[PDB]
């Protein structure tokens, strides 16, 4: 599986298309609301500032922390994530092949373990 | 002179581009996407600057006085002469028109200072009001 870092950029990644999605929506709820404001019932008249503060703040919020994994592709070069030597597996594909191999002949070679 | 002129050209123009998307629309294969959106918003808004320039020298169209040339017969071009000086709507959009009317309730050759002027009144503070809710939303957060 990947590596931790990765998993929680996806995550907020995804919290920020999410975000996105209610900002269209509550765009479609405002411009919904706006036509009945406009045919002259006043009782929804308070929920028109709700609806529009709370579409501007999620306008704002969510590109603010687009900014921030903007950065972050920036400056996680070479970063957190240290690099790692310890046979390098393109290579390595010999030593997992040799040892699953040698076990294998270990169960061929006990015949009490084949059951 | 000048004013249908410019009216001239620029209506020229835009029947030019209306040719253009025409056999551009024409081939059996549609182009991108992006063509089409490019063509669409140039004839569009060369549209609405038809509307503008005609909205600004009505005075000059409206002195005008048509009168057919004392050389071009009319015994002969009759035909040509009666499809250029009949001017009704396409019949769907005076249906969509009376659609409309019926629809909204508008009708205006009665309409009297009695409950219709208490609205109109208090539609006018709504425009309002909503314009300066939105300038205060917007100078809630900075934006730069």
């Amino acid at each position: 599986m990947q590596p931790p870092y990765i998993q929680e950029r996806l995550k907020s990644l995804n919290d920020i298309e999410t975000q996105l999605c209610s900002m269209l929506q509550e765009a479609s709820q405002v411009t919904f609301i706006f036509g009945e404001l406009k045919r002259g019932n006043e009782s929804v008249k308070p929920q028109f500032e709700n609806h529009v503060k709370q579409f501007y703040e999620r306008l704002d919020k969510s590109t603010t922390q687009l900014r921030k994994e903007i950065q972050l592709l920036d400056e996680n070069v070479g970063t957190r994530l240290l690099p790692i030597n310890v046979n390098k597996k393109a290579l390595g594909q010999d030593t997992e092949k040799m040892e699953e191999q040698l076990d294998l002949l270990s169960a061929i070679l006990d015949p009490s373990k084949s059951k | 002179g000048q004013a249908l002129d410019a009216v001239r050209m620029r209506l020229a123009q835009l029947t030019h581009s209306l040719r253009r998307i025409r056999d551009e629309m024409s081939k059996a294969e549609l182009p991108q996407w992006y063509t089409l959106q490019s063509q669409l918003n140039v004839t569009l808004s060369q549209l609405v600057s038809v509307t503008s320039t005609l909205q600004h020298f009505q005075e000059t169209l409206d002195s005008t006085v048509v009168y057919p040339l004392p050389k071009f017969p009319t015994t002969s071009h009759e035909s040509l002469v009666t499809t250029l000086l009949r001017k009704k709507n396409i019949p769907e959009v005076d249906e969509w028109m009376k659609y409309v009317r019926e629809t909204s309730g508008v009708t205006t050759a009665l309409l009297k200072d009695e409950e219709i002027e208490k609205l109109l009144q208090q539609d006018r503070e709504i425009t309002n009001w909503a314009r300066t809710t939105f300038r205060n939303e917007y100078g809630k957060h900075d934006f730069k």
